[PDB]
């Protein structure tokens, strides 16, 4: 017959204040999903909620020699708040002091990316296999070719033959394409040079064909980590790790032979891959492009997944499993109702609607949702380009010799 | 016309000489980050010769190339020492200039001894050696520059050899022409 | 103390050499070493006890009874209960659960994808349709501007044997005749190099696909899946699944409860042996849900040709039971969590799922002898060719019916 | 100043009988790695020794129950033998009750697999990358679209051409290998035959290319095991053990997850992968065709290795480390002088010298000793021959063109 | 007790921290490890010592006394001595060794392979040398058996013109004029196939070449090191490897230690620090000689430009040691057989060296992103090209020349 | 000669009919092992319409082959189902049998009506078109055959099939000889 306290933690999505905070006082203030979540609970058990923040603005915590207990736990234990609606996490120690409630979300430790943008492949991007120097070498070399075929086809006064400059140009240039022209040499000295030509053109085909092949293969069996054994066994990669906390924790205390392993290589590197806070986790795999992976809650990276901006993706599934849950003083009244109360709502399907609706349907990416390996028009747009601006240079000349010819 | 085509001649042997002297003799030929002036190192319009940094108190120095930083051979190694000789040396981009040179003054001199027709051959036999010379001499440039993710840019001393390649081939074409019309006028 | 239990694989399965030497020993699974380390912690003596049935608790509405393990631990004939029960709020009304020593969910089981048999024109792979049709007008138009180019500004090439000249030069085969002007050579020198580029690309590309495979999945959660319609949905006939598609609200579900309820035959199965081999029979077209930790399981089974895909629909946790006011729930309840902390169910996670995996790693074999192509691989490109054959006849035929005429 | 009994065991190359073993009596009638080691060490020590069998024809070991050490170790415990000079492996059991030397050979558990033969590539493997039927099909469509041209470009009256059978024949096959001939249709319906043939040649000569390149790719990044991980994560090759021994041992004992995991393979694996006896594993990895890989004691590898037939190969380094050492009872006076007569052995070289001359140089195999992925001209030999074939057949034929003609 | 020991890693290395709390864990390294199990196993106390003197215990001729860890033991200045101290017979003669902890050898460090600069006529490689000359003789024959035929059996095809024809045809080029009789098509036909198989053999092998790495190392034994010249040899100039070498009958290292002697600039280095440093430097011309687990150790860390190579050229092994009479030897040495047995000695030697390991695994990194060609690849062919243009000219010159007499 | 040249025709067509009746009703098409005969399966030597296993009791028992042995779309399912179809009516075999029927009788009608010569050009046309269902015909047997190392090898129907086309093509180019000399000679 009274109003119950909850203590609560500010925390996005969980318990956040209003945008017209100065508008709204008391439990209106603040909007997320443990402050519904909150409204439920009392709905079914009944009971009228004074919602309350906690000073420390700090989970729960056992400080070594003065064995005090922080936080929402502190408040709880020392009979502060009735209640503690919010992402506390189930640990031994907290569960022998205070009375937790079945879990109302389940996460873990999962690995956060630089996500993969749909690369533009560039136009002029079918030179890639050759580099320019190759190029341009071969256009001078068709120059030098074609007039070292017209002289030792023309000097002699004995002819003087097909085999002018610019028969002689199309001629190379019909070799270098390995299509022949109507006319083909008769001299030696010609004949010498189209030989050297023709080996030229079909050596250089065939490394551009080869080369092409192994940049499509290698495109083609490149695998993302997609986990954390395939994190673990490369090195490229540089994967940190908030300083302070439970992931560290899980790391150090880690049996299991690829954590045990991630933390030999987090504590022996250079530059720290740990950072101070999540936010500078976050903007340093933004930045990075791909040489960092942040490992850290579950929830917190689909949040950031589905924040703007959009540039970070989870991968693998969790590392570890915990909960969070709802707890309360040891001997209180509450616990029982608050246990069956969430699992009323788990199996009702509300906290499921309430988590897409904080994490997805608030979401500024706002989309959950082809590979093929086969060549697109953007990896051949250059050539296409190229086709017509030859095609309206050829209308050009044709349109420049009808001119000419006016007499 | 034959003394317009001539005087094309002429004046294209003359500018593609220019031209090449000048390649040869500039130090713009490459830009990149070097760190024989102050880890990557620091900017640096290399050349043929010389290497000037431009970053740093060593600004304005320009400090000649060696071709020898390792150990080989000196005899007969292998075909790295014989390509780093020839880069050294430069043989082939002198021997082009060298080669204009003389098609310039062959084409001059065919003004006088007009009644022979072989100068004109000789000379633009010449020039096309010239743009050969050329060719390989870019060709042996950029494989020596080769060091076995570096941004670097070419300058206007290359492009300037570019021309002069281009010129030659031209001017090869225009005395060709023109002793084929003198010789067949002489039929 | 005595651990009810229930025979389900790999929580309890009878031991290799049960028959003789059966002592304690006769039964081995995940629970029943679970149970041993739990009641290490708590420091009691426990002997497996399954229930006769082998119905996990459910309460009768006639009745309003309880049978199965449930029935046994709150009748007082079970101390305490380890086999995987899930946590329910009905029977957490009559009996105290604990914390979860899994968390799990219901979950998408695929057949493994295979190397489906090539469909004629699937020459045609390496590039995209839209490049394909871009050739083609692109050779329309070289062609017409060739033509034009060789009327207005001549210095032979009409429309017919400029489509010709152009045919044979996409396809390396030359002609008897090239042009002769400046314009007509532009034309042919930039169709010449489209042609070079484009054929380089396309070898090299289908060098690209015939060296490494890759195959992906049709559906990577419930959302793409749903969207479908071309493969069928499986849920046992009586479950949890069934009845939280049933119950559900939300539009994903509820989209598939009405394909479900609407689709014939039955896609349901009596058994889950039975949507296991449906899926492995239909060739890709079968989709079971069912609950991740058996998915998980059946992953590292032989043939082990299927395999889980997605996420999980649903959150649920396995807690080991206790009847009401029992002096084990608490130490129970401290145990799982202090095992949980330490990595022993990870290490029993591993051992009954990962290690014993009758399958490999995620990739025991790569780069297999590549196979000699197939006339299926090239046979459309045959059918192409007799079919153009015969349509020269028959224009042949007409020509010359019409020409007699 | 008497003689010592040296018990010794049946194992080649350490001891085994002489061929001549009815013309020679006492110790002359043995040969051996160790035979000749005893001598040395006598030499070094100056004691005369009569070298004997053990009649257990076995290593040492102590029965659970009766407690009793069996083979040399017991005739050494019980006063039946002064010393052993075998291959008698240093052991915690065995160190207790008996006085071992330092090592006179180092060895460790060891990979065995079949050894990869030098392949013959095969006589036509040019046709390889495309199916036979692909080949005959080809042939009777170029039969067909040879007769389809020579019909609609000659059959109308109206122009009675160039294109008769045989020049169809010559048009459609220098299509086929790319290369023009003097002559092109004119007409729609040759114009449709060449351009449908144009087609079809391109897709499958580009399919040859390309299938070729996939199997060079492929057989250019094939990698053996060489090791013990890369036998372990692999489970096509099936890699057994015998049933009975110290390998068996070291395996369960292991707490290596590698070696666990390859326990957990081999027991669990059905045919039992592991033998009765070491000829059996020898015999299955020869037959088996490198489906087989046999962990066993690296000397014996080594010298079967060295035994005829040749097929078997050694592959990695030793998995464990152990030692083999000459053993004297407690409280003998040759323990120390023993010692320092193998060390000074060991310096010396002798033992080295030794081990070389009864593994290698008595060697059937006699063979201590070029990877490029070049092609060679066995790849292409077929083509060769075909060329050769066909300018015999145009010899030939040209000379009846000359019979022919005779008037 | 005090367990004498000495300062080379990672046998003994400082502490990260040592100033801070100093007391025993000022040092770490593997001897520590290894002291702390076998004090365990022995019920003893150890204090860790550091020898005075570095050098490894050894024996003066004129004075005869031992300097080092071993003079610290016979000389009652400590107990044992837990260090990579090697077994040798004039050092037993005066202390007693327990069985080995570790086996060894004299090994041999090469820098590990890396992409070398390519060299002109390296578009040559994906076929054999042998193929290209028989593409030249099969190239001659078939022009010489087509001239035979076209002169005996005519329907234009002299030497020089077949020779233009078969060129043309290997190049993919067509030629203006062809076969008109069955014997010389036969030829063609016959020429035509061998030149669509080379050229696309010659392309699918470089496609494979720029695809896939593959480098092999130069030697991969001491035989193999010791026949060949062209890499230089290296020890340190006082040791035990150069004594081995030195006192040594078997045939390849009395040749190694002809050479090493003979061999001038001295390959001798005087720290094993320079020996590391000038094979880094000598871009996989030297060849370094050394104790198998300071190779190892080496491997693993940075820079990770170095391999060892071939198995061990001799065997030897480290062993706790012991003054005469003491009572500690017998206990350590069932400790180590034990330890041994267990596989303490083996997790240790994994921890110390592979991980904590700088470097990676064998398989660290691969499919590497390939790179664009560089003229580097292809200068050859634009060297032939020139040269035969130069040639086209002087030929062209001299038939001028010769016509104008 | 005309009339050799007829008689060939005549006689290469009903030679061909004849094979290829022979290679439709015959059942030797094809050896493998199927498991439909007594885990690799047992020696059979299966054909066009029926399978007939040679090892176990079964010896000489010849069993019809169904052509759908999986569940596919009856209506429309994909480009698999119209394939088991054309394979299973093998009507182009048939087709090809069929034309060169039509053929030799085209042929023999043609000695009565000699004036008469387009009936030599239908006979060509048909025995060319022929040769392209046969073509289509073994693509067709060849690619329903595959299942997805099973050892398999091809008998004397297969064979008398290809034979067939071969002959067909032949003497499609005999005819069309005929009808050109029949043409000129009226001119
Ligand atoms: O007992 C001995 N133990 C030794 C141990 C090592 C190591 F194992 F690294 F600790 C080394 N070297 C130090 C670095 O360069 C290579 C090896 C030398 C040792 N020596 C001198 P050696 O007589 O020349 O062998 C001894 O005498
Ligand atoms: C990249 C080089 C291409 C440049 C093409 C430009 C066209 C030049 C054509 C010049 C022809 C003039 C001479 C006609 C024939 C002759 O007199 O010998």
């Amino acid at each position: 017959n009274r109003t119950y306290i909850v203590t609560t933690i500010l925390e996005d999505p969980y318990v956040m204040l209003k945008k017209n905070a100065n508008q709204f006082e008391g439990n209106d203030r603040y909007e997320g999903y443990c402050v519904e979540l909150a409204a439920e609970i009392a709905k079914h058990v009944g009971y009228s909620y004074r919602l309350e923040i906690v000073s420390d603005g700090k989970y729960g915590a056992r400080d070594p020699d003065t064995k005090a207990w922080n936080g929402m736990v502190g408040e709880l234990v020392y009979g502060r708040a009735d209640v503690a609606v919010a992402p506390l996490t189930i640990t031994l120690v907290r569960e022998e002091v205070i009375d937790f409630s079945k879990p109302f979300m389940s996460l873990g430790i999962s690995i956060m990316i630089k996500k993969p943008q749909k690369s533009k492949p560039g136009v002029f991007s079918f030179l890639d296999p050759l580099a320019y120097e190759i190029w341009m070498c071969i256009v001078f070399a068709y120059i030098g070719v074609s007039v070292v075929l017209f002289l030792v086809s023309r000097f002699s006064p004995y002819e003087w033959n097909e085999f002018g400059i610019f028969n002689s140009l199309w001629f190379s240039l019909g070799a270098f394409m390995q299509q022949g022209c109507d006319i083909s040499p008769r001299s030696l000295s010609g004949r010498i040079v189209g030989g050297v030509w023709w080996f030229f053109t079909l050596i250089i085909i065939s490394s551009y064909t080869a080369n092409l092949a192994a940049f499509l293969t290698v495109e083609r069996m490149v695998s993302p980590i997609e986990s954390a054994e395939d994190l673990a066994k490369q090195t490229e990669i540089a994967y940190g790790t908030l300083e302070a906390g439970s992931t560290k924790e899980f790391f150090r205390r880690s049996k299991i032979a690829v954590f045990e392993k991630m933390w030999t290589y987090m504590k022996s590197a250079e530059p720290s891959v740990f950072v101070r806070t999540t936010e500078e986790g976050m903007i340093r795999v933004r930045k990075s492009k791909g040489k960092y992976a942040y490992l850290l809650e579950s929830t917190m990276n689909e949040y950031i997944e589905q924040r703007k901006p959009c540039d970070t993706m989870k991968v693998g599934g969790n590392l570890d499993s915990k909960g969070y849950g709802i707890a309360t003083p040891k001997g209180s009244a509450l616990r029982g109702p608050v246990n069956l109360a969430v699992l009323k709502l788990s199996e009702q399907g509300v906290l499921d609607k309430l988590k897409s609706k904080w994490w997805y349907d608030k979401g500024e990416c706002g989309s959950k949702d082809d590979k093929t390996s086969a060549l697109s028009l953007s990896n051949v747009a250059g050539v296409f380009y190229i086709l017509i601006g030859g095609l309206g240079l050829a209308m050009l000349v044709a349109l420049i010799e009808f001119c000419y010819k006016s007499r | 016309e034959k003394g317009v085509q001539v005087l094309l001649t002429t004046i294209g042997a003359f500018a593609a000489f220019g031209l090449m002297t000048i390649a040869i003799s500039t130090d713009y030929w490459l830009y990149t980050r070097a760190l024989i002036c102050n880890d990557p190192g620091g900017l640096t319009h290399s050349g043929l010769w010389r290497i000037c940094c431009l970053e740093g108190l060593k600004r304005g120095v320009c400090v000649k190339i060696n071709h020898f930083p390792e150990d080989t051979d000196y005899d007969h190694d292998s075909a790295e020492y014989l390509l780093r000789v020839v880069r050294a040396s430069s043989i082939f981009p002198i021997l082009s200039a060298i080669l204009l040179l003389l098609g310039g003054v062959c084409v001059a001199a065919s003004r006088v001894y007009k009644s022979k027709r072989n100068i004109i051959l000789g000379a633009g036999i010449l020039f096309v050696a010239a743009g050969l010379s050329n060719i390989i001499g870019v060709i042996v440039y950029i494989s020596a520059n080769a060091g076995e993710k570096n941004h670097y840019s070419y300058g206007w001393s290359f492009y300037f050899g570019g021309l002069s390649f281009i010129l030659a081939e031209v001017i090869g074409v225009l005395a060709v022409n023109i002793y084929i019309e003198r010789s067949r006028e002489a039929h | 103390v005595v651990v009810t239990t229930i025979l389900e694989s790999p929580y309890v399965m009878m031991k290799k050499n049960h028959e003789m030497l059966e002592g304690n020993e006769r039964y081995e699974g995940y629970c029943v070493d679970l149970a041993a380390e739990i009641a290490k912690h708590c420091g009691f003596k426990y002997k497996l006890t399954i229930v006769g049935d082998g119905k996990y608790g459910a309460r009768d509405a006639d009745t309003k009874i309880w049978n199965g393990m449930v029935g046994e631990l709150v009748y007082g004939k079970a101390d305490i209960a380890i086999a995987p029960l899930t946590i329910t709020l009905v029977r957490e009304e009559v009996i105290d659960f604990s914390k979860p020593f899994m968390s799990l969910g219901i979950s998408i089981m695929i057949k493994k994808p295979q190397k489906s048999k090539p469909g004629v024109f699937s020459f045609l792979d390496p590039l995209a349709y839209e490049i394909w049709m871009c050739i083609v007008f692109a050779y329309i138009g070289v062609s017409v501007v060739l033509f034009l180019v060789s009327r207005f500004s001549p210095y032979e090439f009409g429309i017919f044997n400029s489509l010709w000249f152009s045919l044979g030069a996409f396809m390396r085969q030359g002609c008897d005749i090239s042009p002769r002007s400046l314009s007509g050579r532009i034309v042919g020198g930039v169709w010449w190099f489209f042609t070079l580029i484009i054929i380089s690309s396309y070898t090299a590309n289908l060098a690209a696909f015939l060296t490494v495979e890759r195959m992906v999945s049709p559906i990577e959660s419930a959302e793409d899946l749903s969207k479908q319609t071309e493969i069928a949905y499986g849920t046992l006939d009586s479950g949890s699944t069934k009845e939280f598609f049933r119950r559900s609200k939300i539009a994903v579900f509820d989209k598939m409860w009405t394909y479900m309820r609407s689709a014939e035959p039955s896609v349901f199965v009596r058994t889950t042996a039975e949507g296991v081999a449906r899926v492995r029979k239909s060739k890709g077209k079968y989709a079971y849900l069912l609950e991740s930790t058996m998915n998980e399981y059946i992953e590292q089974r032989k043939p082990c040709d299927t395999m889980k895909v997605g996420g999980n629909l649903d959150s649920k946790g396995y807690g080991i039971a206790t009847p009401k006011g029992s002096s084990l729930g608490t130490p129970v309840n401290l145990a799982v969590l202090k095992l949980s902390e330490q990595g022993v169910l990870d290490k029993l996670k591993n051992k009954w799922w990962y290690d014993k995996g009758e399958c490999g790693a995620k990739d025991s074999g790569s780069k297999e002898k590549t196979s000699a192509l197939s006339l299926s691989n090239v046979a459309g490109v045959f059918y192409i060719l007799v079919g153009g054959l015969g349509l020269a006849m028959l224009v042949a035929l007409i020509e010359f019916c019409y020409k007699s005429r």
